């Protein structure tokens, strides 16, 4: 048959299409994910609870 | 005849009264602990009854080292009116409650066993909680003339204070015998006579039921088979054997009262009564084995909490 | 034949992105103290497993799906039922609450995404529509709007449906074995969704393309969340490991693993700074990882069977978690 | 106290929900939930008809006693990542044809499947109720075509009442948890009017021994 | 969703009628129900209530030990069965539909109305203005003002605006103080500080002239204002 070769066809486009894509260093990556959580580090209960006054589910 | 105290009872009894008092605390405390503690919606529907069964046989061993003490000393109670009255009161409720949950679980196992599909609908209405809140207000008000008439008092030829049923209060005429009669008497049949015969007619058609659907796979079978109807048959025996002889013996007592035995026998009746009342305890130390612990996995569930905390 | 050399270029060009990734790996993140939160109300109602739960976008109420056969609609400020619905089909494995607050999503073994109208003339609760179309379970639905929600199922396909016409309109395939999840980009534009493939991929939901596979795992991956700004996820999977991947590097960014860890992942989710990870397992608690430092920052116990959802409202203030012992939990 | 006018009206609304779940929880704890298993081209359409796409629900009663069986053929993904939505049905019905034997035969394929459900994690304290199916073709087989073709230990005789005794023996050996399960095993046909009784007879045994343990009994 | 109502005519005091309310096209039972009531010349007074399930009963105190409430739910049917009836009970009584729930809006729905003719530490509010000249594309303000603060610590304010149309019955414009109810155009809105609230109409239509009630509904007995009424 010939839909084997077909489906190795899909693979290799798709790898094709991932293959071809511009990534970014790990260290730049890692900057801006620790630049967003301190950035609004303020804004998160969980992490920086809210005083009794200012709790829904006191 | 007078009375004779075998003597060596105000040795003994004090002794054992003090021994079912630690046993029975801690066997039952166990219970308790392991009971409440553990999850509640993955138990297993007995035990509402297995705590009910532990509250009344802690508390009913609970004030004994009151009756201990006034054994050893020579029947001379301190403590006073107050403590005849709650002390007695509280171990006849729980005397009357122990027997109640005792045969609220065999007619729970009896509906959930026998005929699981036809009685469901009534488990749900007399199962469980409603069977608890009922026998624990019956078993207070059973035992509410003892409160009423427990007293004390001191005679002039033992010149010791004593706790009696004084009677008096209700009958200031030669009536009192009956009152002495259909207390023991109704206490006999509600205590006892009703309680064992529902256990074992109960009982009997879980056996029945247990034999009938073992028969198949005569290894895995069998071992469940025998082991099931031999702690039935243990579950029956044992309360009767522990409770018969203080019925039995208060029976006798009140007869001889009536019909005018010989002197020995009201001598030998009172002397064995205290070691009655002893074996009666045993069931309080007993039940934990029987009813909470036989079952592996609350064995398991006590021993992992201990192992932890 | 033909077969064979295009099976050698799919290995070349697995090694061409093998390499372009190590390119980028000149860093690790690895290169918040103690987080004790406390049951604040217990949700009390269902009477068997919950699967599913999920916030809505008020941060008060929630939908919570369990096999006794209904969603019940949750006030989390004063505990009470706001709504109950009755399945058709009990062996719901998933549910969503649309952002909008008009509609619930609901389904599992009977292949079809259910969608639920809470706010009729008639006072009660109506099946708006039943998407059927796909060929196994339903293992996660979100609502993107009104008019569309993100399927996955056991088919090893993912879809986009019309919900007005009942179609698919788009069908994301690739995935090999059986989709457990989906998480919504935070501006919609982007999915991803966690197989037992033991790998993600990243869907562009405007295409049906995948524009990016995520490998690592050892195990099924039962879980997956975005990190709020858009640009990393967390996973969680069936090897008792959480992962970070980072979607402009196309790497495994960092993972979250203790030796005392052998129990799966069932849930994962993020609080709003993106620091605390949360993830629940099947040892019946959820254990909160300091995202950025893989330090375990506190854990959340009291469930008595396995924890099988997690929810983090889009305040930040609460965490609500729903277990197998047929609770819900709200921590703060 | 502390409540608005239309919060007293709100709990008042939760307080019906709560009563009415409760209700629908109370009728559903009394109806006998089966999941039906088996090989394929075997006899779970014989027994559901005979009793009586994801997920198929069939309903009976019998006896007064309410039955749902769950088909969960159709399902082709992977099992153990949904099996454990069945973790409490009662019990579980799972169909092998006596004919396999002669067709990797279907039988070995049977004997495995079988094994992967009885010895699984989920179903550690749940009975299989077995029925083992089309003994008039195994007749007319086994008579030409001996067990030995799957089974090549057997050294009985080719009639059904020894082979048939030989592969119940085979799938009931397949329990590694005889303590904790049975398995009930009927010989059936596609003309039989005992299979409805057979699963409420097995059914009711489950249920007794399950409330001995529930009962403390154990 | 309809609710029409029955029983009306006229009868002579001390005698009793019911008024029925048959109700369809909506979830009855889901429902509680009002009734409210109108004299000929007046405003809208809230006389009795029911809760879905019949768990809970309210009613004024003008009409209290002589009226009673009940439903019917199998039916679809509200009864109001009212004894000892006085010549200060002529009005047109309205049937009114109410769900309680977070998020939901109470009396969004009004039946039509049957009239009867008998023959011869409230919160109480305020609606200083009777009646507002008006011209189609004008913004209207309707204002009302509170005895008692209708902001609770629940951080609600329960206020309702109604429009009354010459010839039918109240519409519910807005059920918590500034929130609009379904079906009602963005033209309306309204705000206040929890004693002080106004309604607010950015251009007036012609199908909007009516009269305007403001009710209170934080406890019971629920109240009205007199009504204010714009004149085009
Ligand atoms: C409340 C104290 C306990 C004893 C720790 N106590 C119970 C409760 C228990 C039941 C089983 C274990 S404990 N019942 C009792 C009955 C008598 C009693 O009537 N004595 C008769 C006195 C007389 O009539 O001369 C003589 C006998 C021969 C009848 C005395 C004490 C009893």
């Amino acid at each position: 048959n010939t839909a084997s070769i077909a489906q190795a066809r899909k693979l290799v486009e798709q790898l094709k299409m991932e293959a071809n894509i511009d990534r970014i260093k790990v260290s730049k990556a890692a900057a801006d994910l620790m630049a967003y959580c301190e950035a609004h580090a303020k804004e998160d209960p969980l992490l920086t609870p809210v005083p009794a006054s200012e709790n829904p589910f006191r | 005849c007078e009375y004779t105290d075998w003597k060596s009872s105000g040795a003994l009894i004090p002794a054992i009264y003090m021994l079912v008092f630690l046993l029975g605390t801690t066997g039952n405390g166990l219970v308790l602990w392991t009971v409440f503690r553990s999850s509640r919606e993955k138990r297993r529907s007995a035990d509402i009854f297995i705590a009910s069964l532990a509250v009344a046989d802690l508390t009913f061993v609970v004030t004994l080292p009151l009756w201990a003490t006034y054994t050893y000393r020579d029947y001379d109670w301190p403590f006073g009116t107050f403590f005849c009255k709650l002390s007695s009161y509280l171990i006849f409720v729980n005397m009357y409650a122990s027997v109640f949950c005792l045969t609220g679980l065999s007619f729970d196992r009896y509906l959930a066993i026998v005929r699981p599909v036809a009685n469901a609908r009534l488990r749900l209405r007399v199962s469980g909680a409603v069977a608890t809140a009922v026998l624990w207000v019956l078993a207070a008000l059973l035992a509410m003339p003892v409160m009423v008439l427990r007293t004390t008092g001191d005679l002039e030829n033992t010149t010791k204070v004593q706790c009696y049923m004084d009677y008096s209060m209700v009958a200031t005429v030669s009536s009192e015998w009956a009152w002495e009669v259909g207390l023991g008497v109704s206490s006999t049949t509600v205590g006892f006579v009703v309680p064992f015969t529902i256990m074992l007619t109960c009982y009997f058609f879980i056996a029945q039921t247990i034999a009938g659907h073992f028969r198949k796979e005569r290894i895995e079978g069998l071992r469940k088979r025998r082991r099931l109807l031999s702690i039935i048959v243990v579950l029956v025996v044992t309360f009767a054997l522990c409770w018969m002889p203080y019925h039995l013996v208060k029976t006798l007592y009140m007869l001889g009262s009536l019909l005018h035995w010989p002197c020995d026998f009201d001598l030998f009746l009172m002397n064995i009564f205290p070691y009655c009342t002893c074996i009666s305890y045993v069931n309080s130390c007993l039940n934990p084995f029987l009813y909470a612990f036989f079952d592996p996995r609350f064995r398991q569930a006590c021993t992992s909490m201990l192992c932890c905390g | 034949s033909e077969l064979d050399q295009l099976r050698q270029e799919a290995e070349q060009l697995k090694n061409q992105i093998r390499d372009a990734r190590k390119a980028c790996a000149d860093a690790t993140l690895s290169q918040v103290g103690r987080i004790q939160m406390r049951t604040r109300r217990t949700l009390r109602g269902h009477l068997a497993k919950i699967y599913a739960m999920h916030w809505g976008t008020d941060s008060r109420l929630l939908v919570s799906a369990s096999q006794d056969g209904k969603l019940i609609i949750w006030d989390s400020y004063t505990t009470n039922k706001v709504h109950a619905i009755p399945l058709r089909s009990s062996w719901v494995m998933t549910c969503a609450y649309a952002p909008s607050g008009n509609y619930v999503a609901c389904g599992g073994l009977d292949n079809i995404c259910s969608i639920y109208n809470l706010k009729t003339r008639e006072g009660n609760v109506r099946v708006s529509r039943e998407l059927a179309g796909h060929t196994g379970y339903l293992s996660c639905c979100r609502f993107l709007d009104d008019n569309q929600i993100v399927t996955s199922s056991g088919d090893t396909t993912c879809a986009l449906w019309d919900i007005e016409t009942g179609q698919q309109t788009t069908t994301f395939t690739g995935h090999t074995g059986d989709v457990m999840s989906l998480s919504l980009a935070p501006d919609t534009r982007l999915f991803v969704s966690g197989a037992c493939d033991a790998s993600a991929k990243l869907w562009d939901v405007r295409e049906g393309m995948c524009r990016q596979t995520f490998t690592g795992h050892e195990s099924d991956i039962n879980a997956i969340c975005f990190f709020p700004n858009g640009n990393a996820f967390a996973t969680g999977s069936d090897d008792a490991t959480c992962r970070l991947f980072d979607l402009r590097a196309d790497q495994e960014l960092m993972t979250y693993s203790h030796d005392n860890i052998i129990c799966g992942i069932t849930s994962v989710s993020f609080s709003k700074s993106g620091r605390l990870l949360l993830a629940g397992y099947d040892d019946f608690n959820c254990n909160v990882w300091d995202a950025l430092k893989a330090d375990r920052a506190g854990v959340l116990a009291g469930h008595d069977n396995r924890v099988s959802c997690l929810g983090v409202t889009d305040d930040g203030m609460a965490v609500a978690t729903g277990s197998w012992d047929s609770f819900l939990k709200i921590w703060n | 106290c502390t409540l608005s006018a239309e919060d007293k009206a709100a709990v008042e609304r939760s307080k019906m929900i709560d009563r009415n779940l409760r209700e629908d929880g109370e009728k559903a704890a009394r109806e006998v939930k089966l999941l039906l298993l088996g090989a394929g081209e075997s006899g779970k359409n014989t027994i559901v008809k005979q009793m009586k796409t994801g997920i198929v629900e069939t309903h009976f009663t019998f006896k007064d006693l309410h039955f749902k069986m769950f088909d969960v053929g159709a399902q082709r993904s992977e099992r153990k990542k949904w099996i454990h939505c069945f973790e409490g049905v009662t019990a579980i019905i799972f169909c092998v044809a006596l004919s396999d034997y002669d067709l990797m035969n279907r039988m070995h394929a049977s004997m495995k499947l079988f094994d992967s459900i009885c010895n699984n994690k989920w179903f550690t304290d749940t009975s299989i109720i077995l029925f083992l199916n089309k003994k008039d073709l195994f007749e007319e087989k086994i008579k030409k075509s001996p067990l030995t073709i799957c089974y090549p230990e057997y050294a009985g005789s080719n009639t059904y009442e020894e082979a048939a005794a030989y592969i119940q023996c085979q799938f009931e050996d397949l329990n590694k948890r005889k303590d904790t399960k049975e398995i009930y095993t009927h010989f059936t046909c596609s003309t039989d009017t005992k299979n409805v009784q057979f699963v409420f007879d097995a059914v009711t045994d489950v249920i007794i021994k399950n409330n001995l343990k529930d009962c403390g009994l154990f | 969703v309809q609710l029409v109502e029955s029983g009306g005519g006229l009868v002579q005091p001390g005698g009793s009628r019911k008024l029925s309310c048959s109700a369809s096209g909506f979830a009855f039972s889901s429902f509680g129900m009002h009734w409210v009531r109108q004299a000929p010349e007046k405003g809208l007074e809230w006389v009795a209530y029911i809760s879905s399930g019949s768990g809970t009963i309210y009613y004024a105190d003008t009409v209290k030990g002589r009226f009673t409430i009940s439903r019917d739910d199998p039916k679809n049917t509200l009864f109001l069965q009212m004894t000892s009836l006085r010549s200060e009970d002529t009005a047109m009584y309205y049937c009114v539909r109410s769900i309680y729930y977070y998020g939901s809006s109470p009396f969004d729905f009004w039946g039509q109305g049957t009239t009867l003719t008998v023959s011869s530490s409230d919160i109480v509010m305020t609606q200083a203005t009777s009646s507002v000249p008006v011209t189609p594309g004008e913004s209207v303000s309707i204002s009302c003002r509170s005895s008692k603060s209708l902001l609770h610590s629940n951080g609600n304010t329960y206020l309702y605006w109604f429009l009354q149309r010459p010839g039918q019955s109240p519409q519910l414009l807005i059920y918590r103080m500034s929130n609009l109810a379904s079906g009602v155009p963005d033209r309306f809105s309204g705000s206040g500080s929890g004693t002080a609230f106004t309604l607010t109409i950015s251009r007036l239509e012609a199908e909007d002239v009516g009269v305007y009630y403001c009710m209170q509904h934080l406890e019971y007995p629920l109240t009205f204002g007199a009504g204010t009424k714009l004149e085009l």
